């Protein structure tokens, strides 16, 4: 099948910090691998 | 990879004061040029400050002020901008003078009931309750049979009771069409049952019920709880007058019938000042003492303004705010007398008057700007700089009246902002009550 | 440092990425789906 996938964040709150943190973390954890 | 962003629904409405947020003062109590929406009526605003620290003070009953000045110099707004200074919780009850005019109470008690909505009280009030599914009902019966007791089996997610319960909530169950399988709510304080419709177990047992259903209550079926009430001493007043609590045929019934206003007895107002001094006793209770605002106070009638001559010397009444646009007027009701601001030298003296006045270009072009990014448009410097000159032509209102109707004009000729074309036509289209009024005296002929 | 760990690691872990061996099966899509908080939570977010 198709697959999609979704993620629900609020702006200007504390959930953007998570995801710049997690987005900083998945940056981080490419290089390590590939 | 995709980004997705939602909303669905129009804002608030934009209104005459919705730019002013509060005073605009700074530590000292000093008015900032131009802040929290205001700009200008620095004396004013500086007074306010004052007021607004003698609201929250508590201390004082019935001291009063009359904002004074000719029309659109912010009298209005800057009660309004006290209701905004203290917050939500201090009440703060707006009136205009003509709405003592009832015809179903007398003018000189309209003022009383806006006095006492005026003095706000917060209540602890600690409600016990019984939730659940009734599982079994029954009345238990003695010689006249008579119902002596119910006995309730209420169910819960913690739980199960059987509980002895009054007739009066059996009438109440009656009354609600509660039967086994029902989610009931009671409250023993008011006797008062809510029936929310059959427990979700059930929402199975047919192909077709009228019945919403509720998933099954949390928690022990006996509970208490606070609520901590806001009410007003108003609030307090005419609900006794009219009673809608308890559960009697009467009480039941005094719910329906046309909700006319009536001349509360001085003596319930009494009582329930003994009621409320208790609670606070207690410490169940905060009292609020709020701000009264008689707008267009000028065109209370002399019964009333004579009235308010006992209320203001309460040791009970609210922090009263009035305003006049009115210069040496006639004193209504009276025919004869004439007086400053419309209001009877006699309450003249139990007021602080704070004089309002009139606005420099420069503070109609400050206004003008705050007023135009309040309704949300974007202006060119040469057409706010022709608005401040259509201000020193005309007045205040029309040249922030013109604001949204340039915009509807712009965005019809496909500009994103006023540019002076705009403003140019829109002052062509409507006039305003002094050039109106030169057509309107050459043409008296034929109107 | 990292071409240590890499030759660390090629003789005792094994390494894909789906592509090398799914020919026929869908790359996910995926939605950042942000929303408006209310009023509710505007006072309680304001409040803390
Ligand atoms: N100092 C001020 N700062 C900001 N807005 C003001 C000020 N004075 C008046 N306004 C605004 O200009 C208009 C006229 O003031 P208003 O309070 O309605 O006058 P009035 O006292 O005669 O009733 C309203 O839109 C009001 O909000």
């Amino acid at each position: 099948k198709q697959v999609t996938v979704y993620r629900l964040i609020c702006k200007g709150t504390i959930e953007e910090r998570i995801l710049q943190r997690a987005k900083e973390k998945s940056e981080i954890q490419r290089m390590v691998i590939s | 990879k995709i980004e997705e962003v939602k909303s669905t629904t129009k804002t608030q409405r934009i209104a005459s004061h919705s730019h002013v947020k509060g005073l605009g003062l700074d530590e000292s109590g000093l008015a900032k040029q131009a802040a929290s929406g205001l700009v200008g009526q620095e004396n004013a605003r500086e007074a306010c400050g004052v007021i607004v620290e003698l609201i929250k003070s508590k201390k004082m009953a019935g001291r009063a002020v009359l904002l004074a000045g000719p029309p659109g110099t912010g009298k209005t707004a800057l009660a309004l901008a006290i209701a905004q200074e203290l917050g939500s919780k201090v009440p703060f009850c707006p009136m205009v003078g003509s709405e003592v005019y009832s015809t179903e109470i007398k003018k000189t008690e309209v003022l009383m009931e806006n006095f006492r909505r005026a003095i706000g009280l917060r209540i602890k009030e600690t409600k016990e309750v019984y939730e659940g599914e009734v599982t079994e009902l029954t009345p238990c019966e003695t010689e006249n049979k008579t119902i002596s007791h119910v006995i309730i089996g209420l169910k819960t997610a913690k739980g199960t009771k059987q509980l002895k319960l009054d007739p009066s909530i059996f009438e109440s169950l009656q009354k609600e069409r509660v039967e086994a399988g029902d989610v009931i709510y009671i409250e023993a304080n008011s006797g008062a049952v809510k029936r929310q419709g059959r427990c979700d177990t059930y929402a199975t047992e047919f192909d077709l019920e009228a019945e919403e259903y509720v998933p099954l209550p949390k928690g022990d079926v006996h509970k208490k709880k606070e609520i901590i009430q806001d009410v007003t001493l108003h609030d307090l007043d005419v609900a006794n007058a009219r009673p809608q609590g308890g559960q009697d045929i009467l009480s039941m019934m005094g719910q329906l019938m046309k909700p006319k206003k009536t001349e509360i007895t001085d003596k319930l107002r009494g009582e329930i000042n003994k009621v409320v001094n208790k609670y606070i006793d207690q410490g169940i209770a905060e009292l609020v003492p709020g701000v009264l605002f008689v707008d267009e106070v000028h065109m209370l009638d002399i019964e009333c303004f004579t009235y308010l001559h006992r209320a203001l010397e309460s040791s009970i009444a609210p922090i009263v705010i009035f305003a006049s646009n009115r210069g040496n007027c006639v004193i209504r009701g009276t025919e004869d007398i004439t007086s400053p601001h419309g209001i009877p030298l006699d309450l003249l003296d139990r007021v602080m008057i704070i004089r309002t006045m009139l606005y420099t270009p420069q503070e109609m072009k400050q206004i003008i700007k705050i007023r135009a990014q309040t309704e949300g448009i974007n202006i060119s410097e040469e057409a706010l700089n022709h608005l401040g000159e259509i201000g020193t032509k005309t007045t205040l209102r029309y040249s922030v009246q013109l604001l949204t109707p340039a915009n509807l004009l712009a965005k019809i000729n496909g500009k994103d902002s006023i540019e002076k074309e705009h403003v140019e036509e829109i002052s062509e289209l409507f006039y305003d009550a002094k050039s109106s009024a030169k057509i309107l005296a050459d043409q008296q002929d034929k109107y | 440092q990292l071409s240590r760990l890499h030759m660390i690691l090629k003789p005792f872990m094994l390494r894909r990425i789906k592509k090398d061996v799914e020919n026929e099966l869908s790359d996910k899509i995926e939605i950042l789906m942000y929303c408006q908080l209310t009023s509710r939570q505007k006072l309680l977010y304001q409040a803390l």
